[PDB]
């Protein structure tokens, strides 16, 4: 669901 | 206009681009890194424009602000008298192919069995299996489903790699980028028709495209459609013909994603590149054909007519579409 990956 | 820089996945797709870049005279250059995630990160820097991304990387690289460009199209089932290039994209069958000869194996008897994958987050090969598998199991545990697979990128010592090959040299076993012997749709599929795994997750176009002579490679060349059956979700299984009736999902077309301050540019170069080096381009056969890869889906899949036009300039989720998107994030959940 949330923020980038990296 | 500016040069393009596309990413290629590791050495095999290096050499494409290359050739592609000297054929562009260099309006086009490449940037190469080891996995689909290292190229995402290299564009969200800036050092590459842009790639062709299948649908579960299009939700990692569009999570971190990138945008989808064009589609690819591969032929349509039904008529249209509408360029390639403006034609609306009808998604690929996710299918569960296994042998005949394997004869009581469903999707019912999947537990405990050897399983191939194109690689961990990738539609066909395995954000649709593993999220129905998950659900249905009610479990997130599914590193113990199967016995053994190759799902390229997941631990290399797991045994979610336990059945991947690795290069010539059987080195760079599981990565995911075409070194691997098992990766993607045809490795996936080679994992099967070997005997390797006993379930390959692929596309329905996977099986007709390496089957009865269409692919001349040498594990391909004497494989017959015959001897594979598709899993369909109601326990039965069905000849290669029937995916419209026996898949497991409808996936988004792959498609090339950029950053959104450079999608316009992006665009416009590849629309041209398309006219010189794509189906019937200008330039295709005699110089370079950008869609062929004698079969490997280096940078494009095989298969890709064009490069279309999105409608109604969509996000990457509405891309996706809202089912596909809801089902990622559900499965990752578990990890
Ligand atoms: C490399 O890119 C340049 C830049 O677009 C191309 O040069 C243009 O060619 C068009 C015809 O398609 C001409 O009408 C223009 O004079 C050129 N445009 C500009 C902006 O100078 C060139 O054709 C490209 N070549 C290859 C091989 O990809
Ligand atoms: C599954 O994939 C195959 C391979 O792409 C599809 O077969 C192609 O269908 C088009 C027209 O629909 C033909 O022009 C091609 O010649 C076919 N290719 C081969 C190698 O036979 C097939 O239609 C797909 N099945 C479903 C249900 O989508
Ligand atoms: C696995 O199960 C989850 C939970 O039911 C599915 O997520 C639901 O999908 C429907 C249809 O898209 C939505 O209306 C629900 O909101 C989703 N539920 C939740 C909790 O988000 C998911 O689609 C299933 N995965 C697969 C691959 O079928
Ligand atoms: C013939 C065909 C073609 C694509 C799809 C499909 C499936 C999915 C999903 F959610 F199931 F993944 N999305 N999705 C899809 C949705 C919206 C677009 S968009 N925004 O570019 O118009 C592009 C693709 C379905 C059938
Ligand atoms: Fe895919
Ligand atoms: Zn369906
Ligand atoms: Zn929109």
């Amino acid at each position: 669901l949330e923020a980038c990956a990296f | 206009y500016t040069r393009v820089v596309w990413c290629a996945v590791g050495p095999e797709e290096q050499k494409k681009c290359q050739q592609w870049s000297q054929q562009s005279g260099q309006n086009v250059t490449c940037a190469t890194a080891s996995t689909t995630d290292d190229c995402i990160v290299l564009v969200l820097k800036g050092e590459a424009d842009a790639l062709n991304l299948d649908g579960g990387y299009i939700y990692t690289a569009g999570k971190c602000g990138l945008v989808p460009v064009l589609a690819e199209n591969r032929k349509s089932s039904k008529h249209s008298s509408l360029d390639c290039v403006l034609r609306p994209t009808e998604g690929y069958l996710a299918v569960a192919v296994v042998k005949k000869a394997n004869e009581g194996l469903t999707w019912n008897s999947l537990k405990d069995k050897k399983s191939c994958h194109t690689a961990v987050d990738r539609t066909a090969g395995w954000n649709i299996p593993m999220g129905l598998i998950v659900n249905q199991t009610g479990s997130c545990a599914f590193d113990e489903f199967f016995s053994q697979s190759c799902a390229p990128g997941a631990d290399p010592k797991s045994r979610l790699c336990a059945l991947c090959a690795g290069d010539d040299q059987g080195l760079d076993k599981c990565v995911p980028n075409s070194k691997e012997k098992y990766y993607g749709y045809t490795g996936a599929f080679r994992c099967l028709a070997e005997d390797v795994g006993d379930v390959a997750f692929v596309k329905n176009d996977t099986v007709w495209e390496n089957t009865n002579g269409e692919s001349t490679a040498d594990w391909a060349k004497n494989l017959k459609r015959e001897d594979f059956r598709l899993l369909c979700l109601d326990g039965t299984r069905k000849p290669v013909t029937e995916a419209q009736s026996c898949h497991l999902a409808v996936a988004p077309n792959h498609a090339v994603v950029s950053r959104s301050d450079r999608a316009a540019h992006v665009e416009q170069v590849l629309l041209h590149q398309q006219a010189l080096f794509g189906k019937n381009g200008k330039n295709c056969p005699d110089k370079f054909c950008l869609f062929k890869s004698e079969t490997k889906n280096l940078l494009f899949n095989d298969n890709t007519e064009c490069l279309a036009k999105l409608g109604g300039r969509p996000t990457y989720e509405e891309y996706l579409g809202t089912e596909y998107v809801t089902a990622i994030a559900n499965l990752k959940k578990c990890s």
